[PDB]
RNA sequence: GCCGC
């Protein structure tokens, strides 16, 4: 009981801890609370009178309902709850309508989008449940993902596009080498149109440093930058360098600056910074007026020449085959290889044409810069799209075939800007159907695996502080042949050392033992040349019926070491099983 | 209104014990026989207890002692 | 404009027909606009017929041949009034209009060839920096509505077996708190929320009424008991040859 | 553990998924219970039994004078499906796979559950011995130990 | 559930359900036909020498595989000869270059591989096949609005779908329109064709608002005015979501492609108030409620306007029989039909006799089992359909 | 120190199209006056719209009329587009009767005292046989914005008979507004701007009057920023306690315990009220017996207790 | 009913320090928050009278890039410091002020010569730091009144570079407004739900008080409409 | 059968 459901829309005016609740759902989810408040205020003497008054929905009932919703958190949940981020707590905001308004920053964690998704609503009618919702399950509490530690609540899509557009440069724009006293003046000139975000100008800038122990030191230095970067600097909290905003902020700088703010400043500042970032990104993305036009998909001029040359190779190799000195396998493999080479060459030509498309004059002569093409900006910012999508849109669709796994000899030489033939579309339908059928079948195989993992791991709780064991596991970077994928810092961060770490200088020890390793310690050991670190693991806890809090490092959801009473088994099962729907089988 | 309880969490650091301590204090202020030790800003007893914890004048030990003193008074 | 659509939905979906349809709709509405303007000023039938003829025989060797010469003078007026809103273009599935044809139709309608125009913010009056694509698109309303998809329950009827609330709207049911939801609550460490979901407010027959009375009294204390589903399970297992009991 | 962590991470890293190695090692630990016995002297002889019970029993036997009583053991490796059906609680592992297979053995052996895990307390309807319910379960344990 | 190369001109490789039934439910291609034995066929144009002929043959999967079939989009001359020597063809489940003489058949049309529903997507070849699947599937969920609006951009298949579906009214033997009305059309058949004796005229009863299987509204409106000549096969009245005989299942919106302050984040759509004011995307929904009276052990169940223990306010909208007046606006739990069932009682207690003495003879012994509007249902009385048993008294309504 | 715009050169293209010029303007003020004027004129202009209809035979909208080519819904949608200009009234009734053949238009609406039909060739209906008539009563009201028929309920305060044909009211006579800023021809001044406003309406509101109304609205709204400055209810309770008709001994006991109102008493529990001297076990049930006939059990909980 | 519009009441002003204010007005009709906020911001950010430093004459090198005779601060930073100096000129269209300083120490605004018709709001404003040597600095700055913001695009005065060297092309900020921003939120009154709540945040150079700036901006905007509100006046 | 994955 005390449950609801409807379609979700977006609320961009919402704070991170807020959600928009239809006022018709409330007055039903909170009926006993309304009865109690009605009887307490003397409006209704009997429960029958309160029930009749609520049934008629008078205005005083709406006033009482607002007070009931004044300070009572609520839970929203999306139907395939792969992880605990599946349900999050919010403070309801009463709205006129029939759809739940959801904050855009939690959509990624919910895996939700506004094309028909619905959520359920639950009310915690208990002092203990209300506190648990406020202290454990609120959105402002769970910002880091408890699977890798990276921020799960991050800007995306229009926020990334707006921030990327704001922090860009143009070689010649309104304002050049202009000197400004304050970033607000740059914003004032920008509002007047005197200052251009693309235009690069010098403004007086100041910074605060946490290097003094628990103290920030002011540092005022005039710096080179653009108008948009100075305008965005007004949002950054104190204690962050100015070098964090003199960049494209391509959706990776934004996550990095959020992570640095969390690690240096705390949670309340990062929660605010994120809200401000989403607001300003939306506003400037709207102001930019970005649009997609048929002319943005630029086909390279040399595409037809490459196609014709490849056709010449196909004809000559077949003639070599007709002469009889080439077997079927040889010619088939060679044709596949040359078609792949031609596809790569045409894709490279397309990307080279589309990257620095803007050849722009300067104060003297002419220069070339990064293009302001809308599709290229979408791909470069990381807001949406990739190279493979753009390559298909403006370059060849490429070699593909999935009737049984083989490859059709002649590829699709047409993009989507040009039309496809009936034959090429029929060929692509095979891969389309294969992917769509794989999606609707692998889901079970993943859910069964998640069930088995949860059922095997549910009985694991941190029940000790420190077991004192000296056992551990050696940790080294993942080097495969000549290529490395995982540095030592990633595999070591947030772990407790089983043994002392010695530098190449003998006897000398950079770090102590049984010590959790954080960003400072990892940076210190990265300056030196340590390659192997012994860290204690849960497989050697030495504690029966549970693990110690020292053999398990810090929990990834909070930078501190994990506390007793945390169900680590369910966390591990959910974090392993949440992907798998995206694993290609 | 407190969006973030960090301060309250750090006052006695477990993220689990504080939820209980605040439930005990909120029961005291809600069922009866208790008045807030901080000004009341038209907010609910839950956040009142959380703010009292953040201000440093409420913890599990004081609840145990105040209870002992009031039991000895009767 | 009537609708505002996100450009970010196009490039990662490879929905290029959206943009081409928008451009061609802009061209069609431009031709209709020209015809409407001509009809407003009551221009003589000859030049209106001439413009309709010029618009109909445009393209690159299209099969459709239509001449207004064999058209009645009144029928020309009726046709012009019928296509006063816009010219209904038709592009067959794999054999249709090309970019150049769309561009020359745009030129005949006296519109920018790129399909992008200058737009102004309605709240501030400022011009947007980049040109924004504006045109006409065919939009549908599907059979999914919030009214047919908004449900909220506080307390209703319950199944005789398991003493648990019914499911689904049109029956005033409650939302199912499944296994993964319970896993998430366990992962959070929210024991009291889980106990209040698992016991009272679900299958505790006495706990439900006690909790309702406490909430009406403004107490907010769970006082949890034992679910009836576990009693049903005990009876079902005892109905086999197996004796199952609760020790003290 | 190194073989399992490296092998499973290869699948995930190839697709671009970041998962901390702690989570994989948590599930390997649950796979490393149920040690066998290759000795005797402590009422264990050639049988599959819990690792924790062996270490607890050995420590008690080694604590006393008869240190040689402690039995040498060989650790096993079970699958996640086979390890979850080998738990000492019959209420769980009957809610996961097939009840008839588990309920039949439990009836013959006459075992007890004692409700020490998360699944068992969820079914009964009690607070979990984790999170905010961890303290409540601890206080009850002292009362049982103290009578 | 995969696409087979023999699916070419028989089943469209786009239209299919998504989740559980993918690849198991298919649709016929627009030209496909079934063999007498029961095997799917598709038409091809014969090719003799280097010139295609307008004669058309239907070939099953084996028949098509045996011959080299050219592509629909291969250029031809005035005499019918291919402009380009080397042409693209399908020989045996594959495709490659062959000489024009090598080809034995030619694809009749490009659409030959597209379903009728997909045939309605303009610029389909610039859309992803899996994505197009979604568009074709979603095209069939659209609900007709208050007024039909033609597509500004189409494909030319709207007329065939509109007419062949039987939704419109088509002149079977059209002559000249004699009388027009919102509910009837009368046509005076031309004298050039007639059935001897009794002469004859054509009467069409246009369908007015009526419930559909999905509770939408099906309505027909005339397209002809008066004294209008009408030929055979012309459209007289169009049904739901049809405009002058063309399929019109949506509306033409003026759209800008830009981000607007986070209100179109993800797939959200920002709509102006002029769309709401102009009643575009407004639909009519029709619901059916029924009440039945059956004899009971207590006795017959009677339908009456008078109801025990009910105030005059609930009986304001009832007829003398006890039914809501046609055109009444009903909300909440208003009473539609007044029905009373008898109760069982044969021991007259003195209090019961007293109750019968002060109050009516029944003393409200008869229970109340009436048809009330379910909560959440606001409707206006549109049509009442009283049916009466043979022998029992006919209802006053 | 600023020049003030003047209303000069107001030219009217068509009956609906018009141009308004504000000749003298400073550097930036062109848009500040413009965009503000466009927003005010598109949002809040008064007008008159058809509110409800009463056709003879038709009682609802989903029916048809014999002899009439269009449905009732189409007739109502046609009437929604009828533009009128009433003077001195807000609830004129536009009677319309016409029997015969051909489209029925506003023209043949009965000539009211002070009601102007801006375009009389606006068709609303069609007749298809000689022996058919249409007769309807149309109510026109004055308003400001879009008021849907479903959203208004105060009209249901008095019961409306079966046969009403209400239609959504828009009340806004402005359809399109565009503005543009040019350079003023004044050569003595260094550089001045001129604002030109094009408004397309339904012929109901004058252009100059519309501009005056918008400017007046803007001035009244700005008047607030010119000088910002600024820097126990239920009737059964709160009733005399001598309304329960209690016994004699209760009167002194209630007076002794300072029980003078009804609400304060119902806040007394049994166990604590028994502690009062000489209350009496049987007399206590008498107190409860009387308060039970009112429906007021002892032990209630009010929040604030006023002196009255 | 008609011709009657909602008026804001119980408006809240939050004054921070002495140059920062936050004004909240509620309730407003739908769309009026954006109209009022945009008009007020535009006039405040573009058309407001005030006095500012526009020309600077330093004894020594008159080039834009100069050795600065070892004054420890680049001439660009000197012009930046004089750009932010705020003055209150009384009854003068223009006035020339000269400041000369000797001996190690920071040059503040109080070191300018005293003129009875010119007021300095921040005497602790720092112009140039000491050369670090017993050197002497002579400065000649003239403050003139104007409107809005006039960037130093070009001088176009006197002949050739005679005025540009004398002016040194200092950016002129006549308007006494540092920042002006507004936000429109959702407010509800009685049964109505779609109303505007306007929040204005403004900071000032210190010559004027935020509320006074709002009053002046609204006053000039209202006086601009007199030619249309005069006859049509209540 | 359909919708959201
Ligand atoms: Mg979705
Ligand atoms: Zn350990």
């Amino acid at each position: 009981d005390y449950s609801g459901r409807s379609v979700i829309t977006v609320g961009p005016y919402l704070r991170l801890h807020q959600c928009g609740l239809p006022k018709k759902m409330a007055l039903e989810l909170f009926k006993p609370f309304i009865y109690g408040k009605l009887e307490l205020r003397g409006l209704a003497t009997t429960i029958k009178a309160a029930k009749k008054m609520v049934e008629r929905e008078e205005a005083v009932v709406w006033d009482i309902l607002d007070e009931v919703i004044r300070e009572h958190p609520v839970l929203l949940n999306r139907a395939p709850t792969l992880h605990r981020l599946g349900i999050q707590a919010f403070e309801p905001v009463l709205i006129e309508g029939k759809a739940i308004q959801l904050h855009p920053l939690v959509c990624a964690a919910y895996n939700a989008d506004f094309d028909g998704d619905q959520m359920a609503v639950h009310v915690p009618l208990t002092l203990e449940a209300q506190l648990e919702a406020r202290a454990l399950m609120m959105s402002t509490n769970n910002i880091l993902s408890p699977a890798n530690g990276e921020p799960i609540i991050v800007p995306s899509q229009d926020v990334v596009l707006g921030l990327y557009y704001m922090t860009r440069d143009c070689v010649n724009a309104k304002g050049e080498g202009m000197v400004l006293t304050g970033p607000k003046e740059a914003e004032r000139l920008y509002r007047s149109g005197l200052a251009s975000l693309h235009a690069r100008v010098k403004v007086r800038i100041t910074e605060y440093e946490k290097d003094a122990n628990g103290e920030l030191v002011a540092k005022t230095s005039l710096k080179d930058t653009t108008v948009g970067r100075a305008i965005l600097w007004m949002i950054v909290p104190k204690g962050l360098p100015y070098s964090i905003v003199n960049q494209a902020l391509g959706k990776k700088a934004i996550s990095k600056m959020l992570n640095t703010c969390y690690r240096i400043l705390g949670l309340k500042p990062t929660v605010i910074f994120a809200d401000q970032i989403m607001y300003t990104g939306f506003a400037y993305a709207a102001r930019s007026g970005a649009s997609v036009g048929i002319d943005d998909m630029v086909i390279p001029e040399k595409k037809h020449e490459i196609i014709s040359e490849a056709e010449a190779e196909v004809a000559e190799i077949q003639e070599q085959f007709q002469s009889g000195l080439v077997t079927a396998g040889e010619r088939y493999n060679k044709v596949i290889d040359i078609w792949a080479a031609a596809n790569d060459r045409v894709s490279k030509a397309m990307m080279d044409n589309l990257q620095t498309e803007t050849v722009i004059n300067r104060d003297g002569q002419e220069e070339k810069q990064v293009s302001f093409n809308s599709i290229y900006m979408m791909a470069d910012s990381g807001a949406r799209g990739s190279a493979a999508q753009i390559r298909q849109l403006a370059g060849m669709r490429g070699l593909m075939a999935k009737p049984d796994g083989s490859i059709i000899e002649t590829p699709i030489t047409a993009n989507f800007r040009e039309g496809l033939n009936v034959l090429q579309y029929f060929i692509s339908t095979h891969g389309a159907r294969k992917g769509l059928a794989d999606t609707a079948l692998k889901t079970a195989n993943s859910g069964y695996l998640t069930r088995r993992l949860v059922d095997v791991a549910q009985d694991l709780v941190v029940t000790e502080d420190d077991c004192g064991t000296h056992e551990g596991i050696m940790m080294t970077p993942v080097i495969e042949g000549g290529d490395v994928k995982e540095p030592l810092r990633d595999r070591v961060l947030g772990r407790v050392t089983a043994e002392d770490v010695l530098k190449p200088g003998t006897a000398d020890i950079l770090v102590p033992r049984n010590t959790l390793l954080h960003e400072q310690w990892c940076d210190l050991l990265e300056e030196n040349s340590v390659d192997a670190v012994k860290v204690r693991s849960v497989v050697s806890c030495d504690t029966d019926f549970g693990v110690c809090a020292h053999c398990y490092g810090r929990d990834l959801a909070r930078g501190h070491i994990i506390n007793k009473g945390e169900a680590i088994g369910v966390i591990a099962a959910q974090s392993i099983g949440e992907p798998g729907t995206q694993l290609t089988m | 209104a407190r969006v973030t309880v960090q301060d309250a969490v750090e006052k006695i650091g477990n993220r689990f014990d504080l939820v209980l301590v605040a439930a005990r204090r909120a029961r005291q202020m809600q069922v009866g026989g208790k008045d807030p030790l901080v000004p009341e800003e038209n907010d609910k007893t839950t956040v009142i207890a959380l703010r009292e914890i953040e201000e440093g004048l409420i913890n599990n030990q004081i609840l145990d002692v105040r209870e002992r003193q009031e039991q000895q008074e009767q | 404009v009537d609708i505002v659509l996100n450009p970010l939905g196009v490039p990662s979906r490879m929905n290029i027909g959206q943009i081409l349809e928008t451009h061609l709709g802009m061209a069609a509405k431009g031709i209709g606009d020209k015809i409407n303007a001509m009809l407003k000023q009551q221009q003589e039938v000859a030049k209106l017929r001439e413009f309709i003829q010029r618009a109909y025989d445009l393209g690159a060797d299209v099969r459709q041949k239509v001449d207004l010469s064999t058209f009645s003078d009144e029928e020309v007026m009726r046709l012009a009034e019928n296509l006063r809103k816009g010219m209904p273009i038709a592009t067959p599935v794999f054999d249709g209009a090309k970019e150049a044809e769309i561009k020359e139709l745009l030129k005949l309608g006296d519109l920018p060839t790129s399909g992008q125009i200058r737009l102004y913010d309605g709240r501030t009056g400022e011009q947007f920096e980049r040109p924004v694509t504006v045109g006409y698109m065919y939009m549908l309303k599907l059979n999914h509505l919030v009214d047919d998809k908004m449900h909220a329950r506080s307390t209703g009827s319950y199944s005789l077996v398991t003493q648990q609330p019914l499911g689904g709207k049109a029956q005033f049911g409650g939302q199912r708190f499944g296994e993964m939801e319970v896993w998430a609550l366990e992962a959070y460490g929210a024991a009291y929320t889980l106990q209040e979901m698992l016991t009272v407010k679900s299958d505790d027959v006495n706990g439900r009424t006690k909790m309702y009375k406490n909430i009406v009294d403004g107490n907010h204390q769970m006082e949890p008991g034992m679910p009836e589903s576990f009693n049903v399970l005990l009876k079902e297992i005892r109905s086999l040859g197996i004796n199952i009991e609760l020790e003290d | 553990t190194r073989y399992i962590v490296n092998e499973v991470q290869d699948v995930y890293r190839l697709q671009g998924v970041k998962i901390n190695d702690k989570h994989i090692e948590v599930i390997v630990r649950q796979m490393l219970r149920k040690a066998t016995i290759v000795n005797a002297g402590s009422s264990d002889f050639l049988e599959g039994e819990q690792v924790e019970y062996s270490r607890v029993k050995i420590a008690n036997r080694e604590l006393e004078a008869n240190g040689k009583v402690g039995a040498t053991y060989s650790r096993d490796l079970l699958g996640i499906t086979k390890a979850s059906l080998a738990t000492e609680s019959f209420i769980s592992a009957a809610s996961f796979q097939e009840t008839t297979r588990v309920l039949t053995e439990a009836a013959v052996a006459g075992k007890r559950d004692e409700l020490r895990g998360l699944k068992e307390n969820v079914i009964v309807g009690r607070l979990i011995p984790a999170g905010t319910g961890y303290a409540y379960h601890q206080d009850r344990m002292r009362r049982r130990a103290a009578g | 559930r995969d696409v087979h190369p023999t699916h070419y001109g028989r089943v469209c490789p786009i239209e299919t359900p998504e989740g559980p039934n993918i690849g198991l439910i298919n649709s016929l291609s627009v030209y496909a036909q079934t063999n007498e034995y029961g095997f799917l066929e598709t038409p091809y144009r014969k090719v003799t020498d280097g010139v295609v002929t307008d004669e058309i043959h239907y070939l099953s999967a084996i028949e098509e595989g045996n011959y080299v079939i050219a592509q629909a989009n291969s250029n031809l001359d005035e005499e019918g000869h291919f402009v380009e020597d080397l042409v693209t063809c399908r020989s045996k489940g594959e495709s490659s270059l062959f000489s024009r003489d090598q080809v034995d058949y030619m694809d009749v049309s490009t659409q030959q591989v597209v379903s009728v529903g997909a045939s309605l997507i303009p610029f389909l070849e610039h859309d992803d096949a899996n994505r197009a699947l979604m568009g074709a599937n979603m095209q069939r969920q659209a609900v007709p609005t208050l007024r039909a609006d033609k597509p500004l951009v189409g494909t030319g298949m709207e007329r065939a779908v509109a007419v062949d579906s039987g939704v419109t009214a088509v002149a079977k033997r059209g002559g000249v329109v004699q009388y027009v009305d919102a509910s009837r059309i009368v046509i005076k058949v031309n004298e050039d064709e007639m059935y001897p004796g009794e002469a004859g005229i054509d009467i069409y009863n246009l369908t007015k608002y009526t419930r559909s299987n999905q509770n939408t509204c099906i309505n027909q409106m005339p397209c002809v005015s008066l004294g209008e000549p009408v030929e055979r096969g012309d459209v007289l009245a169009d049904g739901p979501s049809t405009d002058l005989g063309e399929l019109a299942l949506g509306q033409n919106m003026r759209v800008a492609f830009m981000p607007w302050n986070g209100y179109n984040f993800e797939d959200s759509i920002l709509v102006s108030e002029r769309v709401v004011q102009e009643d575009r995307f407004t639909t009519i929904h029709i619901q059916e409620l029924a009440c039945v009276s059956r004899d009971t052990k207590l006795g017959p169940e009677e339908i009456t306007a008078d109801i025990p223990n009910v105030g005059e306010a609930a009986l304001s909208k009832l007829d003398e029989s006890g039914i809501v007046y046609i055109g009444a606006e009903v909300t909440g739990g208003d009473i539609l039909v007044g029905k009373v069932t008898p109760k069982g009682e044969t021991q007259l207690t003195p209090e019961e006799k007293l109750l019968r003495a002060i109050f009516g003879e029944k003393a409200s012994d008869v229970k109340d089992s009436s048809l009330r509007v379910p909560n959440g249902v606001s409707g206006t009385v549109i049509d009442v359909q009283v049916f009466t048993r043979d022998g029992v008294e006919k209802d006053k309504r | 120190e600023f020049l003030k715009p003047r209303l000069v050169d107001i030219e009217q293209v068509s009956s609906t199209h018009a141009k308004v010029t504000l000749e003298p303007l400073e550097r930036g003020f062109g848009h500040t006056l413009g965009n503000a004027l466009r927003r005010i004129l598109l949002s809040s202009m008064p007008g008159c719209a058809v509110t409800e209809v009463e056709i003879d035979g038709v009682l609802h909208e989903y029916s048809t009329k014999e002899g009439v080519q269009e449905d009732i819904l189409e007739i109502l949608l046609n009437l929604k587009g009828l533009a009128v200009r009433v003077q001195g009234k807000d609830e004129v009734i536009l009677t319309l009767n016409k029997s015969g053949i051909g489209p029925v238009t506003a023209a043949d609406i009965t000539h009211d005292g002070d009601v102007e039909i801006v375009k009389p060739q606006h068709v609303i209906c069609h007749l298809t046989d000689e022996n058919a008539s249409i007769s309807m009563r149309i109510k026109v009201q004055r308003g400001r914005g879009y008021v849907p028929a479903s959203t208004r309920i105060h009209s249901e305060e008095d019961e409306r008979p079966i046969g009403r044909l209400l239609v959504d009211a828009c009340y806004s006579p402005v359809e399109r507004i565009a503005y543009n800023v040019e350079a003023a021809r004044v050569e003595q001044r260094t550089d001045l701007d001129k604002l030109v406003i094009e408004m397309e309406t339904n012929g109901t509101i004058d252009p100059e009057e519309a501009i005056r109304r918008a400017a007046t609205i803007l001035a009244e709204q700005l008047e607030a920023f010119v000088d910002l400055r600024d820097v126990e209810f239920d009737p059964i309770l709160l009733r005399p306690v001598d309304d329960l008709e209690l016994t004699v001994r209760s009167a002194n006991c209630l007076k002794a315990e300072a029980i003078h109102y009804i609400g304060d008493l119902v806040q007394r529990t049994e166990v604590e009220l028994l502690k009062t001297p000489n209350l009496g076990k049987k007399s206590l049930t008498e107190i409860k017996d009387v308060l039970a006939s009112r429906g007021l059990s002892l032990g209630m909980r009010l929040e604030n207790w006023p002196p009255a």
